[PDB]
């Protein structure tokens, strides 16, 4: 493959380590996203090994709620990633625009997320950075896990995002796949509320609220959503509701309107 | 646009990407 095998339609925006373009593969007239990475830039920033780990994980994952990497090619100066195009774009922009999601929208995303994470966990892949900014939306608004920047095939690596950090990470303990259970609970809360649960003016007060699980549910939340969130946001990782438990949760069953995209 | 219709058609009639690209 070469860039000449594609018609670049338009830029989609800045992605991690490079610009993303909407492109059509001339032969099959197939619309996809094309991420362009500059080989020298990757070397200068010292992110080659970090990009290789992400490509290695994302290219071997095949799930309707995981953004697909079809293939990759390179020339003298650039590495091109042939990626699934998610037509509805950034989930965070949608959250920002609406302020908060309704129960249907949130439960659908939770079912899609738990299914994608279960698929990962089954393959010993821990995401470690589930948050709205790492999610894209498909043609029918279906969730697409799009960033695997902190992911690992398995830990002590202190990683993720402040508001989403599990207690065990803040406390410098070893962690396992159960960090994704905690982040799923923080995500569910943020979807429904519009803000993460332990939001505070200072890092020390956010750390304090996380370790004490200082969860203060707004009165507009249903009993069902609070039930799911409380079951995920457990201080002790083994007490956290498993991903199969999220999928089976009565609030998810009653509210999700998940549709599986057509297969070939 | 004509692009919007092609994106729609791609969702409903997906291609074997594993064979075409993989
Ligand atoms: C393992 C390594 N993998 C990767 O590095 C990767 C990736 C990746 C990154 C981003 C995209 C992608 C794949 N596919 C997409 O469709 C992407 C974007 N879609 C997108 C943007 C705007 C609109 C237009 N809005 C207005 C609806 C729609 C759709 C997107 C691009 C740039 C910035 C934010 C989002």
């Amino acid at each position: 493959f070469t860039i000449d095998d594609f018609d670049i339609v338009r830029p989609l925006g800045k992605g991690k380590f490079g610009n993303v373009y909407l492109a059509r593969e001339k032969q099959n007239k197939f619309i996809m996203a094309l991420k362009v990475l500059f080989k020298s830039q990757l070397e200068k920033e010292g992110v080659e090994h970090q990009l290789r780990r992400e490509i290695e994980i994302q290219s071997h994952l095949r799930h309707p709620n995981i953004l697909r990497m079809y293939n990759y090619f390179h020339d003298r100066k650039r590495i091109y990633l042939m990626l699934e195009f998610a037509p509805r774009g950034e989930l965070y922009k949608e959250l920002q625009k609406h302020g908060r999601f309704d129960e249907q929208r949130s439960a659908t995303f939770m079912e899609e997320l738990a299914d994608a994470l279960h698929y990962c966990h089954e393959r010993k892949v821990i995401h470690r950075d589930i948050k709205p900014e790492n999610l894209l939306m498909g043609y029918k608004g279906e969730l697409k896990i799009a960033d695997f920047g902190w992911s690992v095939h398995a830990r002590r690596t202190m990683c993720g995002t402040l508001d989403y950090l599990p207690p065990e990470m803040i406390e410098g303990k070893t962690h396992d796949e159960k960090v994704d259970l905690w982040c799923a609970g923080v995500l569910c809360y943020e979807f429904l509320v519009g803000m993460p649960p332990f939001d505070s003016p200072s890092h020390t007060e956010t750390h304090r609220r996380i370790v004490n699980v200082d969860l203060k549910f707004p009165p507009f939340l249903s009993d069902g959503s609070k039930d799911l969130i409380s079951k995920l946001l457990r201080y002790h990782p083994p007490q956290r509701l498993p991903l199969k438990g999220v999928m089976e949760h009565p609030w998810v069953k009653a509210n999700s309107r998940r549709v599986l995209p057509p297969v070939y | 646009n004509l692009l919007t219709q092609a994106i729609r058609q791609q969702y409903y009639k997906p291609i074997d990407v594993d064979r075409m690209y993989g």
